[PDB]
């Protein structure tokens, strides 16, 4: 769909960089776009 | 030991034959006829 | 055979490509540790030490008024005192940021392709990589004996255009750096730093030929201008089989001096953006923000269709056009136009 | 041995005191911080050492906070990857890596 | 590496940008082009081997095709021979000629090595 | 092709094989990773 | 004017070989030496210590011109070589002047 | 002179405040650390 | 031995035909030029 | 004009040509005193001197062990002294 | 040139200067 | 004369002028004043 | 023998 998102990982590697970029390259319509972010939601502040 | 691969006369060449033969001077006509390296992933063959 | 994959493939991924710079691989240099000289003038008399009666002399020589040399009446030695006033060097570190560095496999070494052992010696690595590049490149040509090209041409057809950028980086080191440290360098450094020294070499030990010869300094662009060069000789009845190619290596001064042009890119910023080595070198990115040092070098020799035709030699590709461009008027050295 | 220069020590040691006491420094005056920033440091070990065993360790570990704008990568150019795509898969019928049968060149299509 | 490509190039319409490899049919041509300090910019184009070919007789061609595939034993045996005994550069210790013959090696415009009696290329007396 | 005011080089040699612009399939480019040189590289190679 | 060429000539005529055997050998020195010993050195000194970077400037100066460059290193013989290679230039329609 | 009885005697004299500031390099990697309990918990917690 | 000396010489060639064409001076004619190697050997300044 | 020749013609020919190296012409070169530069360990403390903060870091990051560097609490400078074991660079003349 | 022809005057190989209302060199717009 | 197995490029050039050997007057020399150079220099172009 | 006032002699010269 035209969605926009923004993905968080808890490993963030190059290998995840890629799988994602991956995905984006096979899923992106057009208005797509997609932000991969480090991300620990065990953690208040990374949260807030 | 791969040498490059020599196209077949008849599927890959004949097609052209009939426009290209003696149309070309082979004596000012330059050819790369071999090819190494050494960098950061081998020797061309490793990097390739 | 079934078993290196397992065993050897973890390592060999991770010891090649674009990686952290490993030091064992440059005498030492570690980015975390630039040393530098400060000259510091020294506000008290220094404590005496030996030396030759000689070395006395030379240190007088250049402090006269600071230093004061005596016999030691027995041994026949000097003693020497920097009085206040001297001027000395102390070392200093500095943490640099290219940490990560484009580098030849960990472990490579011209020996096991067969190099001779004093040449190994006499030589700047750059050479080395050279000499192996060109003997390689002759096999996936066919030729074994160099020699065999003296079947089918003249001694003064086998020309040589190999170029580089600035090439025999660690010699015109021990040159302007090393000998005025008074390390132990070779007399003769100075033959190591020129262009043109790989080339001769590549002749003095494979092909020997009376054939043409014209080394390039095309800065990043040479590995071009040589085929552009060797192309219009051979195109010119100067010669008919041709070595072509470039090369340069990677050093201390070398990529320190990139970084104050801005030509590099950030290593310490960039792992501070999530970035891994080697997967800091995107062409075309968003992202893009500098580029990567590398070292090694890269040859292709080139004939006559016909010399080509006529040995029976593989044929890769054809030498369709070349050619070399200058820009406009301008005072941006590297600016590209 | 040195009896008969531990008489030369003690000399010397109180020399080095006098000569401190007119220089007006402290030479212990390095050991007492120490020591003092060394009970200190044992009241901060003595709190996280709390922390430590109220949670155990692998909670410790995943509460370190991670995200930082920095790293954050961003894919928006969808028409790129779609001439890629498309000329990919030009190239995939040509060999015969795809049939007209298999759901996915219809996936790949949409 | 090519993350995502910059908007900018976009405006591009000749340049396509491929981020995995693709399996083509083959390629005709080629240009490598690159640039470097102090204004060098240089660009080379290369065309493949069958377009050289065309401008024979399968005559020629196909009697080239068997020098070749000799000469692709010779390298193989070589390449082998070599990664296990050390040796895929072999110095050359002394010049083809001996040194009496140099001057006229160096101005008879003919004179070519001949095989000899020990597998040595020489040029001859 | 030599000096000849109506024929650009490129078509040249490309003709000469009996190819024009339109066969010239990948184009390898310095791309140096760096901010100028690859909005440049593909300019040059575009207006060609 | 240099520019006087391109009266009688294209942009891509005026060619540009002029070479040497080290050359820039006293930025050379500022890189290796002067740097190392913490000098006040600019910071570009890696521009001038390439060959060919006397023949950027003249080209950035006098002749802006889009012809070939060919730098050469033949040591000694260096100012020879280079008339080769510029004569050879000049005689496969690369450039005129 | 000070010093150099203390060379005579084998005393290092700064060797007090050159341990103080390695601990008090420590002493921030704790205090580093117990920060961060601090920020992820709160103060009633803590208490608690 | 020889003697160390500083300075550069510069000197501008044409076609015989633009030559004319402008009318500017002519000092000679470059007849022939050529580079050349010698044998194997390991002596890099030996001059042959 | 008449004159020029007069005048500067003994200069003129006394400096130019093959002559001895003028240091002027080489930021200070004279062959009579080429200048190294001498690897020495000291062997005996060396007194100290002021420096930034940096500096003091840069000299601290090379010798480690064989220096001490300490703040000075009033200025924010520091201090640094090359402890015996330290390596040094000692400038000498050569005649070329 | 003027910035604006640069990309003409390049690719235009019979492109040439002429004199100017100064007597400077310079490619016509 | 090109590749010319009958005529060496210096009579080459030299012909293209309507001269032979006989009017090459005079040869400027390296000669730099080192033992081998000139003793060589003088044998390359007296063979010649 | 004079190691235990080779160092006396060093302090003192100092």
């Amino acid at each position: 769909g035209g969605a926009k998102v923004i993905v968080t990982t808890s490993r963030f590697s190059r290998q995840v960089t890629e799988y994602y970029q991956g995905i984006y390259a096979r899923c992106g319509a057009r208005g797509s776009q997609l932000v991969v972010v480090p991300f620990n939601q065990g953690s208040k502040q990374d949260v807030e | 030991y791969p040498f490059p691969e020599l196209p077949d006369w008849d599927k890959d060449i004949k097609p052209l034959n009939d426009q290209l033969r003696g149309m070309v001077n082979l004596d000012k006509v330059v050819v790369v006829t071999g090819l190494a390296e050494i960098g950061p992933w081998g020797n061309a063959r490793t990097r390739w | 055979d079934k078993d290196v994959k397992a065993k050897y493939e973890k390592y060999i991924l991770e010891h090649s490509g674009i990686r952290l710079i490993e030091p064992e691989l440059f005498g030492g240099y570690d980015p975390n540790r630039k040393q530098l000289l400060q000259e510091v003038v020294i506000e008290q008399d220094l404590e005496p030490f030996e030396a030759s009666k000689e070395q006395a002399e030379e240190f007088k020589r250049e402090h006269g008024d600071k230093v004061e040399i005596f016999e030691i009446p027995e041994t026949g030695q000097y003693t020497v005192r920097l009085r206040k006033g001297a001027t000395l060097l102390i070392p200093k570190a500095l943490q640099f940021d290219r940490l990560v560095a484009g580098q030849i496999p960990t472990g490579w070494d011209a020996r096991r392709y067969g190099v001779p052992e004093d040449i190994i010696q006499q030589v700047d690595p750059v050479t080395l990589y050279v000499l192996v590049s060109v003997a390689e490149a002759l096999l996936s040509s066919g030729i074994t004996d160099p020699y065999e090209f003296y079947k089918y041409v003249h001694l003064s057809e086998v020309g040589n255009c190999i170029g580089s950028g600035v090439g025999g980086t660690s010699a015109l080191r021990g040159m302007y750096k090393d000998r005025y440290l008074d390390k132990p360098v070779q007399k003769d450094i100075l033959q190591e730093s020129f262009v043109n020294t790989m080339a001769a070499w590549v002749n003095m030990l494979l092909l020997s030929s009376t054939g043409p010869i014209k080394t390039p300094v095309g800065a990043c662009a040479t590995a071009v201008e040589s085929l552009d060069v060797g192309y219009d000789t051979i195109m010119q009845g100067k010669a008919r089989v041709c070595l072509v190619g470039g090369f340069d290596d990677f050093q201390e001064e070398g990529s320190y001096e990139f970084a104050n042009m801005g030509a590099t890119s950030n290593a310490k910023e960039e792992f501070a953006r999530g970035r891994e080595p080697g997967e800091m070198s995107r062409p075309t990115s968003t992202t893009r923000n500098g580029f990567m040092e590398s070292q090694g070098c890269g040859v292709q020799v080139i004939m006559t269709a016909q010399l080509a035709l006529e040995m029976g030699v593989p044929i890769y590709g054809i030498v369709a056009m070349t050619s070399t461009a200058t820009d406009k008027i301008g005072r941006s050295v590297p600016a590209p136009g | 041995i040195d009896a008969l220069t531990k008489d030369q020590r003690a000399l010397f040691k109180q020399q080095l005191e006098i000569i401190a006491r007119y220089l007006k420094m402290d030479l212990r005056a390095g050991d007492k911080a120490f020591v003092a920033s060394q009970e200190s440091q044992k009241a901060l070990q003595a709190q996280l050492d709390l922390w430590q065993a109220e949670h155990g360790d692998i909670y410790a570990a995943g509460i370190e906070p991670a995200f930082d704008p920095l790293k954050a990568r961003v894919y928006d150019s969808s028409w790129n990857w779609a001439r890629q795509d498309a000329l990919s898969m030009y190239y995939d019928i040509i060999f015969g890596r795809l049939r007209v049968v298999d759901r996915e060149i219809v996936s790949q299509c949409i | 590496n090519a993350d995502n490509v910059d908007k900018v190039m976009e405006q591009f319409d000749y340049i396509v940008y491929p981020s995995r490899s693709i399996k083509t049919d083959g390629i005709k041509a080629f240009s490598v082009t690159s640039f470097g300090f102090g204004q060098k910019g240089a660009q080379a184009i290369g065309v493949h081997p069958k377009y050289l070919f065309a401008t024979l007789d399968k005559a020629q061609y196909e009697a080239y095709c068997v020098k070749v595939q000799a000469r692709q034993k010779k390298a193989y045996r070589f390449f082998h021979n070599g990664l296990i005994n050390n040796k895929l550069f072999v110095a050359k210790d002394k010049a083809p000629y001996e040194d009496r013959i140099q001057s006229k090696v160096f101005l008879n415009p003919q004179s070519r090595v001949t095989q000899e009696s020990n597998g040595e290329l020489k040029f001859p007396a | 092709w030599r000096r000849d005011s109506r024929i650009a080089p490129l078509r040249g040699a490309l003709a000469t094989w009996g190819l024009t612009i339109d066969d010239l399939g990948v184009a390898s480019f310095h791309g140096t990773s760096t901010v100028a040189n690859d909005k440049n590289e593909s300019d040059v190679i575009c207006q060609q």
